[PDB]
């Protein structure tokens, strides 16, 4: 019906918070995921950039 | 500690007769990894042991 794309920059460490009910730094204070997520995460090195 | 122990001879120290601040340990962002198997981080601080 709809569909929203979200973007940051974080950490590679920090790509693990990016997940439904996950907690931290990131996923407390940054970007929090619902505990029934339906979604996709996408994620990529950009240490060119 | 300076020097920790080594794994085959690892160290034990009991914690008891004390009130703990967990909040400060998972706060700290300073650990690569912080897994808890049977309770859950957040919810460490309001229980007892």
């Amino acid at each position: 019906t709809n569909v929203y794309a979200d973007s940051f920059v974080i950490r590679g460490d920090e790509v693990r918070q990016i997940a439904p009910g996950q907690t931290g730094k990131i996923a407390d204070y940054n970007y929090k995921l619902p505990d029934d997520f339906t979604g996709c995460v996408i994620a990529w090195n950009s240490n060119n950039l | 500690a300076t020097r920790f122990a080594s794994v085959y001879a690892w160290n034990r120290k009991r914690i008891s007769n004390c009130v703990a601040d967990y909040s400060v340990l998972y706060n700290s962002a300073s650990f690569s990894t912080f897994k808890c198997y049977g309770v859950s981080p957040t919810k460490l601080n309001d229980l007892c042991f």
